């Protein structure tokens, strides 16, 4: 159920035995928007994937995958680069040459950049601007955090970076070194073999080297005239299970479809607003770090302050003591939803964060759960509240408060 | 020796621009159709001339008998 890290030809392998007809490869490379030298680097070395190599076409690699029944897809994260391929499993080797090739030799033809790569940048980083909710996150997650992991994913528009950089940064990016392969097939022995003979010609070059995060704080604001959002962000050190029932205990999302929630930021909604605004709240784990946020919205922006400022009051509250019952629930919770985000072959983010984490990373995180209790959850939430915390408001600023205010 | 090896079943046949035998094959009913209908046009256009009334239309059966001239002793001065 949970991957087995190994080690063959030094190669990074963790692979996952499954009782299906299809399955799975992806390269887990630590070249994320944490490294990148200058602005958006990292966004255009992820979109030339697949491109002409030296031993194929970008018109080869299409057409002929099409003609294999197989999926390709690509994603970056702020410390991740993925690149995936799902298939049928009769095809196993052909998809672990492809992405060792991809990997290897990936000849970075000058006119393909102003002509394919480029301008799917620019759309990819236009309908990401569109979101608001997106934007506000982004700004939330570089308030917190410096420059470590609180860049910019997306390409900027008042950005272009040369091929020369976008190959040196390949150059000392895609080494044996510096990436894993995740596979999660009805058969590990034998994709373990082909992985291990086929990922074995990519020079052994060494980890990329970043300063540890560096925490601080602020506040942004925003104007907008549709929807108004206030999001509140605790950062906090690497991810705990304690820190895991504590968002579950902060609750927001309804367990049954249509009813309103027994959970603490629920009940705060109820009686402040009658359900005029909605909180939630969710846990993003990192590598060395983790955020903690509240994200309150609606359209009128008194029931926005009010359910914000009954909702701090809420967690406020957690400092004193907590009822075992509210532990309870909340631990059923975290353990379901940390054990449901891993049914999916597509690696989210909290399975890259297990997996990239050689300590223990699932087989002991989940016994970690059963052992929390309200002593150290109230010790947590203390260790919490010590440094203020980061607010973004968007929307009518006369009324969405500050964080003085809350 | 085959285009795209994992799938010897696939070949490449003679072309000059979408021109191929496969497709070739497929146009010739239209072809046919085609002339055939040009052929009877130029046919029903043209079935007055006296050179093919009195060549093709005359010494068929059942229908010489209406493209016949029936002019008596009173003819041509």
């Amino acid at each position: 159920i949970s991957y087995t890290p190994k080690k063959v030809e030094g190669v990074s392998f963790a692979g996952r035995e499954t009782p299906t007809a299809t399955g799975s490869l992806s390269v887990v490379i630590n070249a994320g928007s944490r490294y990148q030298p200058d602005a958006g680097v990292s966004h255009l070395l992820e979109k030339f994937a697949f491109k002409t190599t030296e031993e194929r076409s970008a018109l080869r690699i299409t057409r002929e995958s099409e003609l294999l029944g197989g999926q390709l897809s690509t994603q970056i994260t702020r410390e991740h680069i993925i690149l995936t391929a799902r298939f049928l499993n009769e095809y196993l080797e052909y998809y672990a040459r492809l992405l060792a090739e991809v990997v290897d030799a990936t000849k970075f033809l000058p006119f393909q950049l102003t002509e394919e790569v480029l301008p799917t940048a620019r759309i990819e980083s236009e309908l990401f601007r569109e979101d608001i909710l997106r934007v506000a996150m982004a700004k939330l997650h570089e308030k917190a955090f410096h420059r470590g992991i609180g860049n910019e994913v997306y390409l900027p528009a008042s950005a272009s970076p040369s091929i020369s950089e976008i190959k040196d940064f390949a150059s000392k990016a895609y080494v044996k070194s510096n990436f894993s392969v995740i596979s999660s097939g009805p058969d590990v022995q034998k994709a373990s073999d082909l992985c291990a003979k086929y990922f074995a010609v990519i020079p052994d070059g060494s980890p990329l080297k970043s300063a540890p995060t560096k925490i601080s704080s602020g506040e942004s604001r925003v104007y907008s005239k549709g929807t108004n959002y206030f999001c509140l962000g605790f950062p906090a050190p690497a991810a705990s299970p304690e820190l895991f029932v504590l968002s579950s205990i902060l609750g927001g999302d309804a367990a049954v479809k249509w009813s309103h929630g027994n959970t603490l930021l629920a009940k705060a909604a109820g009686t402040a607003s009658e359900y005029k605004a909605t909180a939630v709240a969710d846990l993003t784990p990192y590598s060395d770090a983790s955020l903690l946020s509240v994200v309150i919205s609606g359209s009128c922006p008194k029931a926005i302050k009010a359910t914000a400022s009954e909702s701090f009051k809420a967690l406020k509250s957690l400092s004193s003591n907590i009822p075992n019952d509210v532990v309870k629930s909340g631990i059923a919770m975290a353990k379901t939803k940390y054990l449901s985000a891993f049914e999916p072959v597509t690696l989210n983010a909290i399975s890259a964060s297990s997996l990239v984490s050689a300590s223990k990373g699932s087989d002991a995180f989940i016994s970690g759960f059963d052992k929390v209790t309200p002593a150290s959850i109230s010790k947590v939430v203390s260790s919490l509240l010590a440094k203020p915390a980061s607010t973004v408001a968007v929307g009518n600023l006369d009324v969405l408060p500050y964080y003085d205010e809350l | 020796i085959s285009f795209f090896p994992n799938k010897p079943m696939y070949h490449v046949q003679p072309h000059i621009s979408f021109i191929t035998p496969e497709r070739t094959m497929k146009t010739i009913p239209a072809f046919s159709r085609w002339a055939f209908a040009a052929v009877a046009g130029v046919f029903v256009f043209a079935m007055q001339v006296p050179k093919v009334k009195t060549t093709i239309l005359q010494p068929i059966a059942f229908i010489g008998d209406h493209f016949k001239d029936k002019t008596p002793e009173e003819d041509k001065w």
